[PDB]
RNA sequence: AUGGGUAUUAAUAGAGUUUUUAUCGGCAGUAUUUACGAGAUGUA
RNA sequence: ACAGGAUCAAAUCUUCCUUGAGCGACUCGGCAGGCAAAAAAAAAAAAAA
RNA sequence: UGGUUGAACAAAAA
RNA sequence: UGGAUGCGUUAAAAAAAAAAAAAAAAAAA
RNA sequence: GAGAAGGGAAA
RNA sequence: ACACAGUCGGUACGAAGUCGACAAGGUAGUUGAUGG
């Protein structure tokens, strides 16, 4: 659920562990799966969580899709997680629009 | 009633007005007079029906 | 008073010297079953389909029994009954799968 | 025997308005009558509940027509009694005592226990 | 109000003793009852004819007319306010189930509101 | 209107160890997708298809009732939410914890 | 609940106490009061078929007709028969009119079934029954059937539970001949019932066979003629005899098939039922009409 | 009025197969 | 012919009028408990398909609406051109509400969703 | 009212109460039954 | 339950959609009643104190 | 082939 | 103030009727 | 295709 | 017990886990066979 996606994160950041390949990727479908339910402060704890590890497997894109809409009751800590990720991690000239939101 | 009700859900002039929290009062109740009411006692019937079971 | 009702064979030729000496049907031509006017040529059968499902291990059979005999049928669905067309078949339980057959009153 | 077998043989029975003892009518109402004069004498008796039951209908009606004070009742009554004793009683003390009770001069009552002997409820 | 609130049926929909939304007038031939013997209570004590009625217990109640008056006019309000009362919730059961109670057609120990025995 | 056979199949012979254990892994397999579904849709699609397995405990429901809150809600009167809301409706007076409900 | 020779006594000084008679009037006038607002008339189709309603034996008497005539009648009482639902195709899947009649004490009535009573703004009712029914001769909930539903000299079919004779012998139950009085019979044989089979070839004891039992207790139809009705106090007056106890239930209803056929194809009905009209007038009491030839002719 | 086999039970008949799985006597030749 | 039709006649004479007090199978595909009109494509086909179920004549179904509709709905069917219940079930005329009326208590279902009169209102 | 300090009807959190017959005699003692949830992932 | 939803938004009195058939229908949930007593042809007939 | 059909008939065929 | 019976009276209609004792999408109580 | 003349029902 | 009441056989653990697991996926630990 959100709570155990959150103490996962929160785990990932406390320490720096290496986990192994299939956790990363269970981890990364869960994190798609339940996108639409995010809040901002969860999303940037869960971007920050796989930025640390600087792994990539589309779940900026998948998060960028939604948070748009999450974007409206975000915290100023979560505003500038989510743009320092965000700045780095997409594409140039991918979604300006996000940005702009921002 | 119903429309005197709305009247004050919808009045944005009256309020119930105190200075200090030991100002409000229980609302104040007329107590109409009594009259034999067989419509009462025959529900008390109903209601004693099963005491010999208890 | 009361007599015999009308049969087949009350509606049609009869020819003596042949095995199928009469025509024979479950209704009179005029009560036979048929699809409603407008409300005609708006499907296709299939004919049998089949639901498996790994979970519970109770699957379904879907079949047509429109144009086909009663006894054909009927010992296919006695066999799909049984399970004997299943490996793990066992005797002492209804060890088959469950039937669903539509289209009755079109049985020949 | 076989308890169920009353329900069986009770379904669809009326009740009869007067039990019956033993023996021929005459017997019957000979009995009632003794027991009537009896009951008088003593004041209360103890008998079985059904037998209680029977004889209450009979002391009341003695004592009914006996508040009556006419030729008529008072043949009724001599007819319903046996003793001088049983006479004398009634009409010198029941009578007065009962002047101002329009009805109801007696009462049963059950004392929920079996006699020893047969089993008999009492009362 | 910019956001209404709905009320709550169940006190319509429950129907016992032990509900008044729905049990105050019931049953027709006892309200019928009730409101009699209170109109003439209220014309025996607040309208007096000079003699005890005998109707109840004595009260002490008021007897000067000025007090008379201001109890007529609450007995009358009342009686307005039930009459109105029942009329609407009537009117809802013919709109919602085309349930209707009217008045009986026959003497008949049912309508008396008595069981029908041999007697 | 209806099927044909409504009468309760009774099996006369006693379940094999497979059998047995098919007939009540509904009662792990329904928490299990609960917890898995991330929509309203797979919520409803898993009660509707363990609609038939007796029988259902206060937990179950709650643990409806509390992914279909955490996923977003649904339509209160789909019908596969109508199920839910008739079996709290019937289970009610059971339930130690109503106003959680 | 008093005792055997009490209730005796109770029933022997019964006629003393009865209420003086009441004044039954001769016209009566119906108000909207007593008028459903959703009663209205109907022309009916070839399939069109009203509802019955229930009724309770109260007693029989002599009456003499327009000749001189002298038939027994029984009385029935349709004491406050009172629709309370009505069946439907989509909402129960079939039609027919739910009726209630009698009053049962609320100290005897059941919580659920006091709510269901209630909920129809009715008093406590004794019993409740279906009458099936056609689509267009469903009735209002809260109408009150009378007896005016009935018009005299209709035919109508009625059903009723038989009273209960207790265990008798194939001889009481069956009228079965038994043996001689004389002539050597044994005792067991006087009213004995003979063979009850046949022999070794068949070697059973077919079903449905007659034998000593609990007899009465069966539901029992017949025919009757609608004699008179009285509509103040609902009373309707059959021609003949109907099964049952005094004071039980009985359903009426019109005659069909035969009977239909050859009585009442051209006696006019009220469809639904008997819708009256607020203001007009109408006899209390109605007679069935008289034979047209003289009874004493020969 | 207002994965092939899955895909048409969903839009035809309203409800989802979920693990189920399901064919139709036109695709036997293709396991024969 | 003579005084006698040909028995084939008689009996479906007696056929033709049968009238069941039944609908005593859920195997059937007729009105029932539970019977939707949306679920045929419009009122001309949900009436037809009442009308079948219940086993009642165009005819007789178009002689009731006019024997039990008001003066001027029965001048406005006499004024249609063809028979109105035939025109319904093609899907040909739009009927009135009072005539939908008629045709739901010939028929006995809905045809329409069915609007109830509640007394609620939100404070 | 260049408009909502604005006009009307809060029983409002409380619409709440035991009838009739009856001179006198008699019954009314007991048992069963509703949480077959994992309160709880306890109020954020 | 007019309970939830849609709309250039409904005659008072819902234009529609949803509610698999709003649990078969209507009720109850401190509901329900086996035995005793007292009555009792099937049944019916006593409110509690 | 036609409800034409109780012990009655018509159409077509070879 | 009544009970039973026929030697008395009524009906001979309904059978998808009168009526009944097990609401059942509950497939391992 | 048969006393297929144990039951179902098949070309 | 359907049973002269016996005889021959008679259920095949765990994954009920999960930080799981050749060619495609449009990411479901889902999928490959099949035009008249």
């Amino acid at each position: 659920d959100l709570r155990k996606l959150e103490e996962t994160a929160q785990e990932l950041l406390r320490g720096k562990e290496t986990k192994r390949r299939a956790f990363w990727e269970i981890f990364s479908k869960r994190v798609k799966a339940s996108a639409h339910m995010l809040s901002p402060s969860l999303m940037a704890l869960i971007a920050k969580s796989f930025d640390v590890h600087d792994r990539d497997t589309g779940i900026y894109v998948a998060l960028a899709t939604v948070l748009p809409e999450a974007v409206k009751r975000a915290d100023g800590r979560s505003l500038l997680t989510l743009s320092d990720v965000f700045s780095r991690r997409l594409k140039r000239d991918s979604n300006p629009h996000l940005f702009s939101t921002l | 009633s119903v429309a005197s009700r709305i009247h004050f859900l919808n009045s944005r002039t009256r309020f119930q007005t105190a200075v200090h929290a030991s100002d409000v009062a229980p609302p104040f109740l007329l107590l109409p007079l009594a009259s034999p009411r067989p419509l009462l006692a025959y529900h008390h019937r109903f209601r004693t029906r099963n005491r010999k079971r208890g | 008073s009361q007599s015999y009702p009308k049969g087949s064979f009350h509606e049609g030729h009869i020819n003596p010297f042949a095995d199928v000496q009469w025509i024979s049907r479950p209704f009179m031509k005029r009560n036979m079953p048929r699809d409603h006017h407008p409300l005609a040529k708006q499907h296709t059968s299939l004919k049998a389909v089949t639901m498996l499902d790994e979970e519970s291990g109770n699957h379904w059979h879907v079949l047509d029994g429109k144009g086909r005999s009663v006894g054909g049928l009927a010992a296919q669905v006695v066999r799909l009954l049984q399970g004997k067309h299943r490996v793990d078949f066992t005797p002492r339980t209804a060890a088959g799968d469950s039937v669903i057959v539509v289209n009755a009153i079109h049985l020949k | 025997g076989w308890s169920k077998v009353v329900n069986f043989l009770n379904k669809g029975v009326q009740r009869r308005p007067h039990r019956r003892l033993p023996g021929q009518p005459h017997h019957q109402w000979n009995m009632l009558k003794t027991q009537l004069d009896q009951l008088v004498r003593s004041d209360r008796l103890e008998l079985t509940l059904p037998r209680a039951h029977e004889l209450q209908q009979y002391a009341e009606e003695l004592v009914h027509f006996a508040k009556q004070n006419t030729p008529e009742s008072s043949l009724i009554v001599e007819s319903m009694i046996f003793t001088p004793a049983a006479r004398r009683k009634l009409f010198h003390e029941l009578c007065p005592l009962y002047a101002n009770r329009p009805f109801f001069y007696t009462r049963v009552v059950n004392q929920h226990r079996l006699r020893m002997r047969d089993a008999a409820p009492m009362a | 109000l910019r956001h209404r609130v709905l009320p709550s049926s169940l006190p319509n929909r429950l129907f016992s003793v032990d509900n008044r939304e729905t049990t105050r007038f019931w049953p027709p031939p006892l309200q019928k009852e009730e409101d009699e013997r209170r109109g003439a209570f209220v014309e025996s004590c607040l309208q007096p004819s000079g003699k005890a009625s005998l109707l109840q217990p004595p009260q002490c109640l008021p007897r000067a007319p000025s007090h008379l008056a201001k109890l007529m006019e609450e007995e009358e309000r009342l009686r307005l306010y039930r009459h109105l009362k029942k009329e609407e919730r009537d009117a809802a059961t013919l709109n919602k189930f085309g349930i209707w109670a009217g008045e009986p057609i026959a003497d008949t120990p049912a309508a008396k509101m008595q069981p029908l025995v041999a007697r | 209107r209806g099927i044909e056979n409504t009468l309760r199949l009774r099996y006369n012979y006693t379940p094999t160890f497979t059998a047995k254990k098919r007939s009540e892994m509904w009662k792990v397999n329904l928490v299990k997708k609960i917890a898995h579904a991330t929509d309203a849709k797979q919520v409803l699609d898993v009660w509707t298809y363990y609609r038939h397995r007796r029988t259902k405990r206060p937990y179950h429901y709650l643990l409806a009732l509390q992914r279909l809150v955490e996923v977003g809600g649904c339509d209160p009167t789909d019908f596969r939410f109508r199920l839910i809301a008739r079996g709290i409706y019937r289970t009610a007076k059971r339930f130690i914890n109503l106003p959680r409900v | 609940y008093d005792s055997r020779w009490v209730k005796r006594l109770d029933r022997l000084r019964e006629s003393k106490f009865y209420d003086p008679a009441p004044i039954i009037k001769e016209e009566e006038i119906l108000e909207a009061d007593k008028i459903h607002p959703l009663l209205k008339k109907v022309t009916p189709s070839w399939n069109s078929r009203r509802t019955g309603l229930l009724a309770y034996k109260i007693g029989m008497m002599s009456l003499w007709d327009g000749w001189g005539e002298r038939h027994a009648v029984t009385v029935c009482q349709v004491d406050r028969c009172v629709v309370m639902d009505q069946r439907t195709l989509d909402k129960d899947g079939y039609e027919a009119c739910v009726m209630g009649i009698g009053y049962k004490p609320i100290h005897k009535v059941t919580k659920p079934m006091l709510g269901v009573y209630i909920r129809s703004q009715i008093e406590p009712k004794s019993r409740i029954a279906e009458f099936k029914c056609s689509s267009d001769c469903l009735l209002p909930v809260g109408h009150e059937m009378s007896v005016r539903h009935f018009t005299p000299g209709q035919q109508v079919f009625v059903s009723g539970w038989s009273k209960d004779k207790g265990y008798l012998g194939v001889k009481k139950r069956w009228g079965f001949a038994g043996q001689n009085a004389s002539h050597g019979v044994e005792a067991k044989a006087h009213s004995s019932p003979g063979s009850i089979g046949q022999s070794k070839t068949v070697n059973v004891v077919w079903r449905f066979k007659k034998m000593a039992g609990h007899a009465g207790g069966d539901p029992r139809v017949v025919n009757c003629k609608v004699f008179r009705i009285e509509a103040q106090r609902n009373l309707i007056f059959l021609k003949g005899c109907v099964p049952g106890y005094k004071g039980s239930l009985i359903k009426i209803s019109d005659a069909r098939g035969k009977t239909h056929h050859r009585h009442n194809r051209h006696i006019p009905l009220h469809f639904p039922t008997f819708v009256p009209e607020p203001g007009v007038s109408y006899p209390v009491t109605l007679e069935c009409p008289d034979a047209e030839q003289d009874p004493f002719l020969y | 009025g207002p994965l092939e086999e899955k895909l048409r039970i969903a839009e035809e008949e309203g409800w989802d197969l979920l693990h189920r799985r399901v064919a139709s006597l036109r695709q036997l030749k293709g396991w024969l | 012919m003579g005084v006698l039709r040909s028995l084939y006649s008689r009996v479906s004479q007696r056929v033709w009028s049968t009238l069941h007090f039944r609908v005593g199978s859920r195997g059937q595909v007729r009105t029932n408990k539970g019977f939707k009109p949306t679920a045929f494509p419009h009122l001309g086909a949900a009436l037809f398909f009442a009308r079948m179920s219940k086993g009642l004549t165009r005819d007789s179904v178009e002689k009731f609406v006019r024997l039990n509709v008001s003066e001027a709905q029965r001048q406005e069917i006499k004024n249609w051109p063809g028979s109105v219940v035939r025109c319904i079930e093609n899907g040909a005329c739009i009927p009135s509400r009072e005539l939908q009326s008629r045709l739901e208590q010939v028929v006995g279902v809905p045809l329409t969703r069915r609007k109830k009169r509640a007394g609620n209102r939100r404070l």
